[PDB]
């Protein structure tokens, strides 16, 4: 019936015919096999790491050379089978499709569409890891975000080519609160990445229901490697990320990434070395995590056309090929003594500690500020962004300042009680949600208090949260003019009229 | 390069790493130095070797990776290690941390291919002696004193114009002082290097000093590489005689960089790891640095804080390689004044009490007094309504509006950046002119008659500008 | 949501029919290739009498 | 078994033996001494033995001692050693010597067993399937290289 | 409620590649006929041939 | 070890009943870092410091019995 000419078409296909080959071996003995690894022999020199192609497909990347000796691993299960078995090598490692195709298919971490996708959308192959570009091959992009806190970008604006570390909470939502990250993203359409390794198939599946729930969720692609997915594996997705990434960076485009659960990579590389029966670094695992991620780390490229040759070569594609960083930090206790914690913390281009407490005592938005320090900050904050976004630390001074008054028991100034009104009210103010957007056109809500009499104008967190919604209300009254204003984003004090007589509207507004 | 003509070697053994397991011409062993440069695939290979161990089998390593290859092999013997060419016509030129030509070729002048081992001198032989040192720094060479030939801990922030005080010193260690005047650089950002050229055109200075740069991730030995050609350099510079006075990047890289280098031996590392002998490797390093006999071997000491550790055995060291303790002030950034740095924790060790005897226990330690004398004029008379502090403490604040103004001054940087002209400074106007105007004398001289005013002609002439 | 469901199942249920039509095809080529790649001989009286 | 404490040997074997020429002539020594640890009771009582003299002497001499004295006073260099436990390791190696040293020979693919000395390839090689005469290959004559080809091919049949 | 039809697009043509899996497994099958039928160690002599 | 030799083992295969090389110098046997694995100088003075060539004498403490290492 229909798919009968396929058969044809497969014979078509198989029309390329066989010859039987390679008279000597060409092949090794895989001398004792043990749970993959395989004391081996034969076949023996070569391009040390090839990938061999054994039995099944299962090809071999062994890039152990003792003299004359030979041991052998892939990802897979070695357990029914026997030792010695002639090596089948395959000549080396592989590459999936290296393209841009994917957008945001999915698949199994080999790039499998283990979605059951089918979907190959990439270009040819693509081998994984890769160094960084030159200089002003990664030259500074500022490109900014306001990521679903407002507070988001506040504290701390970017670029493209960064990478800063964020501490996170275990059962926090510092995975939800790491997943609430996305809105924006999603929202931004924008070109990213995302790596996940050991994977949960609930979450993988709620996962993706929010996915569906992300608008986008097409506006970059993940493959997937779940409980299972080899120590090896888990060291393989960071080198992975690169492979067709350059079809953004080296597309010239912004390159974006997100690695994450980087210990299991790392205890991956563990039972790897003691399994390697190898001294490690501490915790049975290499201390390679410095070259590890230093090749690994490295990559990230700002946007710069001495990528002269990024993408089309350069076919300008003289042109900048952008890489943007996506950490992810967290650890039990957030612990720094570890090795890893302690030079991948230096390599960090931002440190941001997230706080139990706030959505421990609940509140939503939990994280640690100041604590949490990013060095690219508020530069990309434009120019109101950049104008209205000083007073943070003041109340975290100052709020906690004025915390310290409490530490002798009714200590306080009326003035301190200001310090309390700006630093504990104004505390009051701020607030992000479990799930919470942020509208950068909201750039203006946060310069409303100070701009705006919002500082005293329905100073009542019933009136802030309330009368403040009743605000986004005189937006539903009037908001014409933010067309031009995130179509701005910048300081003018000619809006800044608008904001007083916006402030009278908040009057309207309550 | 040396010989290596011949191939020599054989295999690598087992083949992991780039320290060899490796076959080499079996009797065929050089110093472990001496360097062993073979054909890596298409690459020439090179190690000098890691292990001296026989067979020609001993560890020989490389700042690269091996994957690929056979474990046959035969490498060649560079029979020198550390001889690359050196000597001061890289000046300006751009080295990779190769040496390379770096840039488009960067061409650091091609000299004596230069052993890097240059190292200490006679107890006479650079100096027995003491050398002191000042390039007349608007308000800060008058500021603290220095020992001229070595290097001394820097502590501070941001906004240093330390491109900019750097002209200052291209308009003094280049300009206001003549001893070739050599700089290099590890680790940074790739096209803010690249501005780090751009600043290279800042400065425009930039052909004192031959471009040589590590790029953080450059591999641990890679990264630890460049210091002992720098001595092959010095070797031109100090020994030149045009003194060699290289500016200093990276502690952290480098103590972290020894962390991660005998980490790699897996030996009973230093501490925590570390390299053992890094601070033998500093008796090594300022067994460099020295106000020569040749030229003084001088050396700008700022270092890659590592993590800017407590008791820092780096600050440990650094300490003691800091003749002058340093602070920078974003405060006096905030105060803007083209004196805009922290005055506060920077001065030389011995100069106010004795060895200036008076000449600083008068001018510079009495001064220090006036440090009192605006702190708490400044500061306590701050406290409350000054109407209380005698005028003199609102003189200590004409010490800081008048005389610290005067500390404002132009900098020769400024002139190599602003324009505003700056000096050699003469400390005599201060000792005298800023010492007794400051204090006592010309107090209606205003602030900003003082302000942004180089020595007391400047500030106290600006005062006849008032 | 709901509805197209059952649509798409007699689509398959189709394949189904069309599939088992297709055996025969299969056996035809099935056949056709061994010859093919037989690359040797091909003695057609063999009835292999695939589906 | 470690070979390489043998390899020292064999090394030693073409050098002092085959400077001898003991490889060939301890190569019959060494064929002695294979039979003497070869005797099972000489593995029963293989190691009990604390002087590893009473080795090298109840060994030569239980024997015959057909080593050389080069094997007899190397039979206290080895058996001393006692790496003289491994007999076999330089013994292959030792054919490895003398054999490495005259090595040709083959390999046969699709077929029952070749190994026709070829000093180069196809040299002594398609002289032998040329010179087949036996063209056979018997053992893995058809199934083996027609499941060659079409070994490939079945590989073609991963389309299914 | 479309794109589940779509995927009876993709998983039905997916079974149409599966019979087609099977369909060559069986042809497979007639194919080891054709080394049981007209086989030749001619043919053998033709490998011979390929020497 | 032992079996490096192998041309003293091609000695030892006489060499090994032919014999007697015991004197104050026998062949530093390994050189790695003022470390040499170390012959001859049999029965040696106390950590008997050797002096060395174009350098100090050397002293190795506790016979190594095999080759002596040297400091
Ligand atoms: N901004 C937020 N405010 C309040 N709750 C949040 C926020 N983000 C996530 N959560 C909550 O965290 C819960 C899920 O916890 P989750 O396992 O994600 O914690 P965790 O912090 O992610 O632990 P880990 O980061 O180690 O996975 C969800 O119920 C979600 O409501």
């Amino acid at each position: 019936q229909l798919n009968s000419t396929e058969i044809s078409e497969l014979i078509k296909q198989r029309i390329a015919q066989f010859n039987v080959v390679s008279e000597a071996h060409n092949e090794g003995t895989i001398v004792s096999v043990s749970d993959g690894v395989i004391r081996i022999h034969g076949l023996a020199d070569a391009m040390q790491g090839e990938m061999i192609s054994l039995p099944g497909n299962r090809y071999a990347i062994a890039l152990n050379l003792e003299r004359d000796s030979v041991g052998a691993v892939v990802m897979g299960p070695y357990a029914d089978l026997a030792e010695g078995m002639k090596v089948k090598a395959t000549g080396r490692i592989l590459e999936v499709p290296v393209g841009r195709g994917l957008l945001g298919r999915v698949v199994n971490t080999l790039g499998a569409p283990i979605d059951g996708k089918g979907p190959l959308d990439h270009d040819g192959f693509s081998a994984v890891e890769a160094i960084a570009p030159g200089v002003i091959e990664r030259q500074s992009v500022d490109q900014p975000v306001q990521t679903g806190y407002k507070a988001v970008d506040s504290m701390i604006p970017i670029g493209r080519g960064q990478r800063e570390l964020i501490i996170g909470d275990r059962q926090t939502g510092k995975t939800a609160l790491a997943i609430d990250a996305i809105i924006n993203q999603r929202d931004s359409g924008i070109k990213a990445i995302y790596v996940a390794i050991g994977q949960k198939a609930s979450t993988i599946s709620n996962v993706v229901r929010k996915l569906e729930e992300h608008g986008a969720l097409a506006n970059t692609i993940v493959v997937v490697a779940t409980a299972s997915e080899s120590a090896a594996l888990q060291y393989l997705a960071p080198y992975a990320g690169a492979a067709m990434g350059e079809y953004f960076r080296d597309r010239g485009e912004d390159a974006l990434i997100i690695y994450d659960d980087l210990s299991k990579q790392a205890v991956a590389y563990r039972q790897i070395s003691l399994l390697l029966r190898r001294p490690p670094g501490r915790e049975a695992f290499p201390g390679d995590v410095f070259y590890l991620h230093s090749r690994l780390l490295e990559r990230a490229a700002r946007v710069n056309a001495e990528y002269v040759e990024a993408f089309t070569k350069g076919e300008v594609k003289g042109k900048t090929g952008s890489l943007t960083a996506l950490p992810i930090i967290e650890t039990q206790a957030g612990d720094v003594s570890a090795f890893v914690p302690t030079n991948v913390i230096s390599i960090t281009d931002g440190q941001i500690f997230l706080e139990t407490n706030l959505f421990n005592a609940g509140i939503r938005p939990a994280v640690n500020p100041g604590i949490s320090v990013s060095r690219v900050g508020g530069a990309a904050q434009t120019k109101i962004m950049k104008k209205l976004s000083g007073g943070i630390r003041t109340a975290l001074a100052q709020y906690r300042e004025l915390a310290a008054f409490s530490q002798f028991a009714s200590d306080l100034d009326d003035a301190t009680r200001n310090q309390l009104d700006h630093g504990q009210k104004v505390t009051e103010l701020l607030k992000q949600k479990q799930y919470a957007p942020m509208s950068v056109a909201q750039q203006s809500l946060v310069l409303f208090a100070a701009e705006r009499g919002y500082l005293a104008d329905v100073e009542l967190s019933k009136i802030g949260s309330f009368e403040a919604a009743l605000l986004a209300y005189v937006d539903r009254d009037h908001a014409p003019l933010m067309q031009e204003i995130n179509q701005t984003g910048g300081y003018n004090d000619e809006i800044e009229g608008k904001l007083k007589g916006i402030l009278d509207s908040f009057k309207a507004t309550q | 390069h040396h010989h290596h003509h011949g191939m020599a070697t054989g295999k690598i053994v087992q083949v992991i790493g780039a320290v060899v397991d490796v076959e080499f011409p079996q009797d065929a062993v050089p110093r472990v130095y001496d360097a062993l440069e073979v054909q890596n695939g298409n690459e020439r290979l090179v190690l000098e070797v890691q292990q001296q161990l026989g067979g020609g089998i001993v560890r020989t390593i490389a700042m690269g990776s091996s994957d690929g290859l056979r474990r046959g092999l035969d490498v060649k013997d560079l029979e020198h290690p550390i001889e690359v060419p050196v000597g001061k016509a890289t000046l300006g030129r751009i080295m990779n941390v190769l040496g390379e030509p770096v840039d488009m070729k960067g061409e650091i002048g091609e000299e004596e291919r230069w052993a890097i081992h240059r190292a200490a001198p006679s107890y006479e032989e650079l100096s027995n002696s003491q050398e002191l040192l000042e390039t007349g720094i608007k308000v800060i060479d008058l500021m603290a004193p220095f020992a001229k030939g070595g290097k001394v801990g820097l502590f501070g922030g941001a906004g240093v114009g330390k491109t900019v005080n750097m002209m200052e010193l291209i308009r003094n260690i280049a300009i206001e002082h003549s001893g070739y005047s050599v700089f290099a650089g590890v680790g940074e950002r790739t096209r803010e290097g690249n501005d780090f050229y751009h600043e290279m055109t800042d400065s425009n200075v930039i052909d004192k000093v031959s471009l040589v740069y590590g790029q953080m991730n450059e591999p641990p030995g890679n990264r630890l590489r460049v210091a002992l050609t720098g001595l092959t350099m010095a070797e031109k510079f100090r020994d030149e005689g045009r003194d060699v006075l290289l500016f200093v990047d990276n502690i952290y890289r480098y103590t972290l960089a020894g962390t991660e280098v005998s980490a790699l031996l897996g030996r009973m590392p230093s501490a925590v790891g570390y390299q053992p002998t890094l601070a033998e490797e500093m008796g090594v390093l300022q067994e460099r640095i020295t106000s020569t006999k040749t030229g003084s071997i001088t050396s700008v000491q700022a270092v890659y804080v590592p993590a800017d550790d407590l008791t820092d055995p780096s600050p440990a060291t650094t300490f003691a390689h800091l003749d002058a303790t340093v602070v920078l002030s974003r405060q006096i950034a905030s105060l803007g004044i083209y004196p805009a740095v922290d005055p506060l924790d920077s001065t030389s060790r011995q100069l106010d009490p004795l060895v200036v005897g008076q000449e600083h226990y008068d001018t510079a330690r009495g001064v220090q007094s006036i440090l009192q004398r605006y702190q708490e004029l400044k500061d306590i008379i701050a406290i409350l309504g000054m109407d209380e502090l005698s005028e003199e403490d609102k003189l200590v604040v004409a010490r800081a509006r008048k005389i610290q103004r005067f500390l404002s001054q132009p900098f020769f940087v400024a002139e190599v950046f602003t324009g505003s002209p700056g000096k050699y400074v003469s400390l005599k106007d201060t000792i005298r002119g800023f010492k007794g105007i400051m204090e006592g004398e010309y107090d209606h001289l205003p602030e900003q008659a003082f302000y942004m005013v180089g020595s007391i002609e400047e500030a106290v002439e600006k005062a006849k500008k008032l | 949501q709901a509805e197209i469901e059952a649509e798409r199942k007699r689509a398959r249920e189709e394949l189904r029919k069309q599939v088992a039509i297709l055996a025969v095809a299969g056996a035809e080529k099935i056949i056709e290739r061994s010859v093919d790649e037989a690359a040797n001989s091909d003695i057609v009286d063999k009835l292999v009498a695939e589906l | 078994e470690f070979i390489t404490v043998a390899r020292p040997y064999a090394k030693a074997a073409f050098d002092f033996a085959v400077e001898h020429q003991s490889v060939e002539r301890w190569q019959d020594m060494l064929a002695f001494a294979a039979e003497v640890t070869k005797n099972e009771q000489m593995a029963e009582l293989l190691s009990g033995a604390l002087a590893p003299e009473t080795l090298a002497e109840s060994f030569i001499a239980v024997a015959g001692e057909q080593l050389d004295e080069n094997g007899q006073n190397l039979i206290r260099v080895m058996a001393e050693n006692g790496r003289l436990n491994a007999l076999p390791d330089v013994l292959e190696q030792f054919i490895h010597l003398r054999a490495v040293s005259e090595a040709t020979a083959e390999v046969d693919v699709i077929s029952a067993a070749a190994l026709s000395e070829q000093q180069l390839a196809k040299i002594s090689a398609a002289m032998e399937k040329r010179l087949s005469r036996k063209v056979k290959l018997n053992a893995k004559i058809d199934k083996s290289v027609m499941a060659g080809v079409i070994i490939r091919a079945g590989d073609m049949v991963i389309d299914g």
